[PDB]
């Protein structure tokens, strides 16, 4: 199991748990706008 | 070199000198050592083509 | 089979393990927005197979952290197969019993059966042995041998243990053996380095020019050529098991062991 | 042979293959060679093996054994550790198949801790077994040919592995005449054969393992017979030649015409229409 | 609906397990999917195992072969003219 | 780099050699082809290649 592989996608999959917020903000907001 | 051989300025020619009909001919001269022919040379760098 | 040779059980396996329990955990926050347990085992499950049934998480921006975190895993077993196929493609056969200084040649009867010392007599090798270990040429009397090819069928046929004789003829042997049955003790090791040389009466006048005859030799690099065309050996130039998860199966007893004693735990509460 | 009738004068000319050597240049008169072909050597091409179903083959059935086994002790472990055992093993039996069926409902938290963590071993196991198939595929085509003169294996002989040349032939008096090979002529010497015909039939039939001769010869019996391949460099590099005594008075006119015929295209035409014809 | 179920699961069985319904129904049909799935597991492993052996597998390129081609034969038309390269006063130049 | 590279494994389109030209009647030619073929029966000309 090399460093790299458990890098170069799981610093992905963390900025993807940190980046569900920002789209869970993005689509409350435009079920309320309309 | 085959004009040298012939006109007995030299006994012996070594050297890369392919075998004709037409040398042989004029100058007789020993079995052949290498292997050699005609072909064509090509670059092919352009594409891998793999 | 390097069942514990892997890089698991180190920081990168407790990593990615608290990386999942916390992605577990903004997944039932997000769903929120007895779904823990629920979203634990699915996301274990999706990390090992996708045959478990999880009800845990239904959500739109859900199923965007879903896939990614599949994705993720899909990337993680398919570098674990290509390290295991890697570490398939190799294997280690490194040496047997690493030099004299094994405790089995100071311990020739004490430990499992009888180890036998072949040895030829006549020799320096039976000098060298009687001058440095008198103890062990008293025991290796017993199995002096006659000759090399004698030795050679003797190990081939399981009557000898090892044989200790001349490097560089033990070496020929080694490459001209039928299936490279035999190998010398380690990657090749001498005990007491020596040359061979070319015997001349006390004296003589021809060793002082034998003597840079033969350095010429060796270094206009004749001696190579002849070690080449004289020595060279085949043998020597080339280059689901039960018992490979017998342990993966005793950590999952006692995987076993530790859910039943949770259990007696968790119904004392 | 050819050698002896033409010395002798019961013969004039020998129009045949006959390899350019010294011992022979030495009493006869050789021509230009009108074709090059040095020394290969002829071996039976072993089908590939196609298994396609080596399942339980590979390692060992006794895992494939245990398997079962060990499905049935977790089985039994996390009935015991529920205290529908009957749906929880049919879930378990698809889990470890890929079915999916989804009918197991683990009562304690520890029970599904443990069902995850038997998936888990079960991928790894599958992993493994990926593996294992990776390393038979990777590793097909085990056998390897020999590469000439200058392979160990025939530097070397062995009573089990037999390779003869063919008696009365320049290839003989290459082995001979070069005293760095005298095994391998003296392993060659107890196994040649009358006639290149029955060599071959010989080696095709299993009778042989390798054969070392004319590269002109050994490739068109490859390309006839496919079950036979040819390998090694060329070695011993000699063309054929139209032999004939020193004393003839052809000597300056046929070599001239074999270069001629040699250049005008006619030897090409004549190797496209009696060698190189087919393939395989 | 359940000939398009047991279909879909044959065929999901095949690729993916992602495409479950309700077509097994008793012992013989749950054991027989199983059989099924697991067959269809064999042959994906080795088709795997297949296509990663198949990476060892390369080719080379020889535009025409030999003197005797379409290219060589004809200089006029037919494409771009393709040079030809020959040293005189040699053996090659004659012939 | 290897970049260009003759047509297929290379087919000669008249197949011929080198030797060693002599005068015509030369008296080293009988010799000489006898040294060369020796050379070439000895794997000398391997070496040498
Ligand atoms: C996704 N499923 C496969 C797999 C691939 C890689 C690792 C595990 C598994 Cl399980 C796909 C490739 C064939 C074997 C197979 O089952
Ligand atoms: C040499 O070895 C033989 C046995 O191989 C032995 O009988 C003989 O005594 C030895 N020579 C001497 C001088 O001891
Ligand atoms: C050899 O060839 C030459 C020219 O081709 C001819 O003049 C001569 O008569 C020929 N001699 C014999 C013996 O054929
Ligand atoms: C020989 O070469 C010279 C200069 O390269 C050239 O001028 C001449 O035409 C050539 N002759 C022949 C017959 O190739
Ligand atoms: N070897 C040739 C010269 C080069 C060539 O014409 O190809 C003569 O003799």
């Amino acid at each position: 199991l090399t460093f790299e592989n458990m890098a170069g996608v799981f610093m992905l999959v963390a900025g993807g748990i940190v980046a569900g917020i920002f789209l869970i903000f993005i689509e409350i907001a435009y079920k309320r706008h309309k | 070199m085959i004009g040298e051989v012939v006109y007995q300025r030299a006994v012996m020619a070594v050297g890369s000198l392919t075998i004709n009909e037409e040398r042989s001919e004029v100058v007789d001269f020993s079995v052949p050592f290498v292997e050699t022919g005609i072909s064509v040379m090509v670059s092919r760098s352009n594409g891998t083509v793999s | 089979p390097s069942a514990f040779l892997e890089p698991f059980s180190a920081s990168v396996w407790v990593m990615m393990f608290v990386m999942l329990l916390i992605v577990s955990a903004i997944a039932v926050f997000v769903f929120e927005y007895f779904t823990i347990g629920k979203a634990i085992w699915l996301l274990w499950g999706l990390v090992f197979n996708n045959s478990v049934p999880v009800q845990n998480p239904k959500g739109t921006t859900s199923k965007i952290m879903v896939s990614v975190w599949a994705f993720f895993a899909v990337i993680f077993l398919a570098s674990y197969t290509a390290n295991l196929a890697a570490f398939m493609i190799q294997e280690e056969f490194v040496d047997q019993v690493t030099g004299l200084s094994d405790k089995k040649f100071q311990r020739p009867h004490d430990y499992s059966p009888p180890f036998r010392f072949g040895t030829v007599p006549n020799g320096s090798t039976e000098r060298n042995i009687r001058n440095n270990y008198p103890y062990m040429h008293q025991y290796m009397t017993k199995f002096n041998q006659k000759g090399v090819e004698d030795a050679l069928v003797s190990l081939k046929t399981g009557k000898l243990d090892a044989f200790i004789y001349d490097a560089a003829v033990l070496n020929y042997k080694a490459g001209r053996d039928e299936g490279c049955k035999l190998v010398t003790i380690g990657s090749g090791y001498i005990f007491a380095t020596t040359g061979y040389g070319i015997a001349l009466q006390k004296g003589s006048p021809w060793k002082r020019q034998i003597d840079l005859a033969l350095l010429q030799f060796v270094g206009d690099g004749e001696m190579e050529e002849l070690e080449t065309l004289w020595l060279t050996g085949i043998c020597h130039n080339e280059k689901l098991d039960i018992d490979n998860m017998a342990g993966v199966f005793y950590m999952l007893a006692a995987a076993m062991a530790l859910s039943l004693i949770t259990f007696i735990w968790e119904h004392l509460f | 042979g050819m050698m002896g009738e033409l010395l002798s004068g019961q013969a004039d000319m020998i129009v045949a293959p006959l390899t350019i050597n010294n011992e022979r240049a030495q009493y006869i008169e050789f021509s230009k060679p009108f074709k090059y072909q040095g020394l290969t050597i002829l071996v039976k091409k072993e089908i590939p093996r196609s298994t396609l179903d080596s399942f339980m083959q590979p390692f060992q059935s006794t895992l494939w054994l245990l398997v079962g086994l060990s499905v049935h002790v977790v089985a039994v472990m996390l009935y015991l550790l529920d205290r529908t055992l009957s749906s929880a093993m049919w879930f378990s039996w698809g889990v470890l198949l890929n079915s999916g069926i989804g009918e197991g409902a683990p009562r304690s938290f520890s029970a599904r801790i443990l069902g995850m963590v038997w998936a888990g071993f079960a991928m790894i196991i599958v992993a493994s077994y990926t593996a294992n198939l990776a390393a038979f595929l990777v590793l097909d085509r085990p056998e390897e040919r020999i590469t000439g003169i200058n392979d160990p294996r025939l530097r070397n002989p062995s009573d089990k592995f037999i390779y003869a040349t063919v008696k009365q032939s320049s290839v003989d008096i290459y082995f001979r005449r070069q005293v760095e090979l005298s095994t391998m002529y003296r392993h060659m010497e107890k196994h040649n054969y009358e006639s290149a015909a029955e060599a071959i039939q010989a080696v095709r039939d299993n009778k042989l393992h390798a054969f070392i001769w004319d590269s002109a010869v050994l490739e068109f019996e490859a390309s006839q017979k496919c079950d036979l391949v040819t390998t090694g460099e060329l070695f011993f590099r000699s063309g054929f030649g139209i032999g004939m005594r020193k004393d003839s008075p052809w000597k300056q006119n046929v070599s001239l015409s074999i270069l001629k015929s040699h250049e005008n295209g006619f030897m090409e035409d004549l190797d496209k229409t009696w060698v190189r014809y087919q393939e395989c």
